[PDB]
């Protein structure tokens, strides 16, 4: 079904510098002659972008993997239609569902399904003497299709059946983002011919599609099309048939951009915010022409590098268990009080109990109770029926809260309660606990 | 210029929510019932004042 | 001295049933879970069963999967263990051990249980 | 080209608190004045007229670079 | 890609809890949203109060944490007639332990063995090394404290993006050149609409220079750019020669 064909040749890496490209509309609204400043996940104007070259025309075969890292600014130029699509997947097997984006002449298919890929997946086309036509029946990229999740079919885009000879290279420049379960593919089709693949002329991108799919992909692959060629026996050459390609990949860093909208709604140009101090002045005045003078742009501060904390090494524990392991509790009319001081005591152990019916706290949220520390810790205890446990709280009334034990309105602490009918009840009733019912 | 600047600030204060869930009052009216619409509108009223 | 009361240990025929109980009091009024371990003559200590004190989650060893039932009553503050299909190898001494938040597993004196047809 | 000016801080800790910003933070023509630590401007001993004002009798101007000097008081003559 | 008739939620009237957040409960059907997220699960009745913003405990801390900025409804009702099994139902599970509290709306599925104790167990269950999942065990005899409660959480999304979900409303023609607030498949139009041009790239929907001059009537069948302007508000003054001079 599938044949494994690996290679030993590896190409060296290279890098270059982006100049101006990478500006897209950050919203679906229309603004004319406006200098709106938008904060978004853009890319810096002067950035380093990785440059890769595909199969070199004796022949060199390679297939690299590039990190995604919160979107990718992609640029490429091809004319032989060698690039058919991409496959995305952390493992690219039946363990997890895999994404396959394929563009062909008939249509474009985006399949999110579990596909069993090989070590070196590839796609091939051939020609039939009897059919007098070409077809693609070499589905060696995947072996089995199970656990189908998503299938999307769209009409082909950004492909023109134009036949010309000369330096008619066409530039394709996309931006990939994946946020909040939404995949956004911005693009700009601008045919520009120039010796260097990365031009200088400014351009503004537009949204193309939006896929409402949430998936995290770390490693991907870009496939290729192999055309079968009939050679004479004297040639004795076979095994690989493909073309050549190259592309640029850059990353996006979130920051603020002051963007100039043309009267037609397009973008004439834009200026970064943190590129240079002049750009900071240009952004802080929302203008492009700054007259001579001194402008206050922002503030600068020195950031701390480490945190310092110290406490005595004795760390003697205080009897938080004394007011919790106590066998007998005083009645509410004579509530017992226990002072806690000169100690260290965590409060996550109360969580480890998880046996409390009500752990409601006031003044200080107990998510990080142990973070701070206090002048004095007071432990009070009593026993009441679960009817009025709710009224032992700041600003509460009732006979229990008005005649026996009343919290202050500015109270700051936790209230802890549980059910213990096991330890303080007996057949015929337990009459040890008495509560005050009347008072002036 | 100065006056323009001041005016250009004043209108720009309508886009600030001042702690409410929206900076426009039609959305608040269509969004919250009057019992909480009043409390959400009071923040906008005091900020704009 | 943290005292755990172990009851039910005694002689039992092969393929029988038993109800062991470990009762406790104290432990800073709050723990994380309770457990049962066993030690056979000529053999070291080994894990048998465990129940978290906060939730009903149960953990069983491979050798006792599907034939024991370990629960606990928080109100009674006592862990109960139900034994069925007593294999001859089960002859050992069983300990009830109480691990607490950053605390070892209270190791009681243990109780001897013997599986024999006598 | 520009020349940034910090507030009443010493010239030592400027680098501590993108490549262009790094170059400005490092600095090769550091000028220290009681108004602050202004950088990117050459200090020239002679005095010109006031063009762009900074604190404590300092003025910056453009001459193919930006220079910061002490502002002159006008042409001097004795009657 | 559909209209949502939320009025049927009140029509059933069989829901125990319906209290909503950040949007009017009764007149919910009168607006439109960018997207409608429907989350569904089943939990214990005593813990249904935990599915709410700013709530802490077991479920809201360890399985399904609702964000503070949540704008949507929460729904619950009894399920005994459909989810009660004699001897206890053990199909349902709820996570008991976590390394840390989940981020809002997160979805934790991994079944890695939890290390409750100080002795590492290299991902093998044992003493104080528990399987994080645990069954509810719905006894049909059990009272309202331990009943199986089905919960549906609707999470709306309000923005300026194309609103796919909308209320029923009605259908009638369109008018312009006279200031009037109305609706046309999700429009407000509090002002006078003119047949402007405002050449705009065929992907946008709204439009504003400072506050609002939106266009592009939201009808999928027909699109047209309609400027939004007020209808000449103005102060009024009065000239009086004097009440003691004339009238
Ligand atoms: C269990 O509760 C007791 C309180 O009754 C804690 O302290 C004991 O206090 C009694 C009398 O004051 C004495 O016997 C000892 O000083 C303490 N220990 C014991 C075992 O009684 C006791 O610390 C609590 N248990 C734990 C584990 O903290
Ligand atoms: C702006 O639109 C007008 C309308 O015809 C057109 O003449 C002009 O060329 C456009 N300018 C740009 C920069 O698109
Ligand atoms: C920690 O505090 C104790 C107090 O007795 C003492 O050993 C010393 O001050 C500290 N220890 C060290 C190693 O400094
Ligand atoms: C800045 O620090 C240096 C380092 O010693 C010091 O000599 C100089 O006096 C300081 N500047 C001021 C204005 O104090
Ligand atoms: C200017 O002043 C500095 C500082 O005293 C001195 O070193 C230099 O010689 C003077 N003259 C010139 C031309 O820089
Ligand atoms: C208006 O004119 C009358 C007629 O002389 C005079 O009595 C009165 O004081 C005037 N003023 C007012 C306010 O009526």
């Amino acid at each position: 079904q599938c044949v494994n064909l690996t290679t030993r040749t590896q190409l060296p890496p290279a890098y270059t510098n982006s100049f101006t490209r990478g500006v897209y509309y950050p919203d679906k609204v229309f603004r004319s002659s406006v200098l709106h400043s938008t904060q978004d996940l853009f890319l810096p104007f002067f950035s380093n972008v990785t440059w890769f070259h595909a199969i070199h025309v004796t022949k060199r075969f390679d297939n690299p993997v590039l990190p995604f890292n919160d979107g990718v600014y992609f640029a490429s130029t091809e004319k032989s239609n060698i690039i058919r699509g991409w496959i995305f997947g952390t493992t690219l097997d039946s363990k997890t569902q895999s994404l396959l984006i394929v563009n062909n002449a008939t249509n474009v298919v985006i399949k999110v399904c579990e596909f069993q890929f090989c070590n070196d997946p590839f796609l091939g086309v051939y020609y039939h003497k009897n059919n007098k036509s070409w077809m693609e029946s070499e589905f060696r990229v995947y072996s089995s299709a199970n656990n189908c999740t998503f299938e999307y079919v769209s009409q082909p885009f950004l492909m023109d059946l134009e036949g010309k000879q000369g330096n008619f290279k066409n530039l394709r420049e996309f931006v990939f983002k994946n946020i909040d379960g939404y995949f956004k593919i911005y693009s700009k089709h601008t045919p520009i011919n120039l010796v260097r693949d990365l031009p200088q002329g400014f351009s503004a991108l537009e949204p193309l599609v939006d896929l409402p799919i949430g998936i995290n992909i770390t490693r991907f692959q870009t496939l290729l099309a192999l055309h079968r060629s009939y050679l004479t026996p004297g040639d004795s050459s076979s095994g690989w048939t493909a073309g050549a390609a190259a592309y640029y990949v850059g990353y996006l860093q979130p920051r603020t951009f002051l963007l100039k909208y043309n009267e037609n709604g397009t973008i004439t140009d834009a200026v970064d915010c943190a590129l240079d101090p002049l750009s900071e002045t240009k952004c802080t005045l929302k203008s492009f022409t700054v007259e001579k003078g001194i402008y206050q742009t922002s503030n600068f501060r020195v950031q701390p590098t480490e945190s310092i904390v110290r406490f005595p090494n004795i760390t003697n524990l205080c009897p938080f268990g004394e007011v919790f392991n106590a066998t007998r509790f005083a009645s509410v009319y004579a509530w017992n009080r226990k002072r806690i001081s000169n100690c260290v005591a965590d409060y996550s152990v109360l969580y480890n109990s998880a046996s409390f019916s009500t752990f409601k706290c006031y003044g200080v949220s107990p998510t990080k109770l142990n973070d701070l520390c206090f002048t004095n810790v007071y432990a009070d205890s009593f026993v009441i029926r679960g009817d009025e446990v709710r009224q032992i709280a700041p600003g509460q009334t009732g006979k229990i809260a008005d005649y026996n034990y009343k919290l202050p309105d500015d109270f700051t602490g936790c209230v802890i309660a549980w059910n213990s009918n096991n330890l303080d009840s007996k057949v015929g009733g337990n009459y040890n606990y008495l509560y005050r019912l009347f008072r002036k | 210029n100065q006056n323009a600047q001041a005016l250009n600030t004043l209108v720009k204060q309508l886009s600030s929510n001042f702690g409410a869930i929206s900076s426009v009052l039609n959305d608040i009216l269509s969004r919250l019932d009057p019992p909480e619409a009043e409390v959400q509108i009071d923040r906008l009223i005091t900020g704009r004042l | 001295e943290v005292q755990l009361v172990e009851s039910g240990g005694g002689l039992v025929q092969p393929g029988g049933s038993l109800r062991l109980s470990c009762a406790a009091s104290g432990g800073t009024f709050s723990s994380i879970g309770m457990g049962w371990f066993r030690q056979a003559p000529g053999k070291e200590r080994e894990f048998v069963a465990a129940i978290s004190w906060d939730g009903g989650a149960t953990a069983y060893a491979d050798s006792v999967k599907g034939r024991f039932t370990i629960s606990a009553d928080n109100s009674k503050n006592t862990a109960y263990l139900q034994m069925n299909s007593l294999k001859p190898e089960d002859t050992a001494v069983y300990y009830c051990a109480k691990e607490d938040v950053g605390k070892p597993f209270d190791w009681g004196q243990g109780t001897l249980v013997t599986v024999s047809s006598g | 080209q520009v020349a940034v000016l910090y507030q009443d801080v010493n010239c030592t800790e400027v680098p501590v608190a993108t490549p262009t910003w790094r170059v400005y933070s490092t600095g090769s023509n550091v000028f220290q004045t009681r108004a602050g630590c202004l950088i990117g401007a050459e200090h020239v001993n002679n005095s010109y007229e006031c063009d762009i004002p900074i604190g404590a009798g300092i003025c910056a101007s453009y001459q193919q670079s930006i220079i910061a000097y002490t502002m002159s008081l006008g042409a001097e003559n004795s009657v | 890609n559909c209209v949502a008739d939320y009025s049927v939620l009140y029509n059933s009237a069989s829901f125990s809890t319906f209290k909503c957040y950040g949007v009017s409960p009764t007149k919910l059907n009168d607006l439109c949203f960018t997207n409608v997220y429907a989350d569904s699960f089943v939990i214990r009745g005593d813990e249904v109060r935990q599915i709410a913003p700013g709530q802490t405990g077991k479920i809201a801390d360890y399985n399904y944490k609702l964000p503070d900025d949540f704008t949507g409804c929460v729904i619950a009702w009894n399920s005994n007639n459909l989810d009660s099994k004699v001897g206890g139902n053990y199909n349902y599970l709820y996570r008991l332990f976590r390394k840390s509290n989940l981020k809002p709306f997160e979805r934790d599925i991994s079944t890695e063995i939890y290390q409750a104790g100080s002795t590492p167990c290299n991902g093998v269950e044992g003493f104080n090394c528990y399987f994080p999942l645990q069954s509810y065990g719905f006894q049909p005899t059990n009272g309202v404290g331990y009943q199986p409660y089905r919960v549906v959480v609707l999470s709306f999304e309000l923005l300026h993006a194309p609103a796919t979900v909308c209320g029923p409303k009605k259908s009638t023609n369109l008018v312009k050149n006279k200031c009037v607030n109305f609706n046309f498949n999700g429009l407000t139009g509090t002002g006078v609409l003119t047949e402007s041009n405002k050449k705009f790239l065929p992907f946008q929907q709204f439009g504003r220079d400072i506050a609002d001059t939106t266009d592009a009537v939201r009808d999928p069948q027909t699109l047209e750019i309609l400027d939004i302007t007020p209808c000449s508000f103005g102060g009024v003054s009065v000239i009086t020669p004097g009440t003691n001079t004339s009238n």
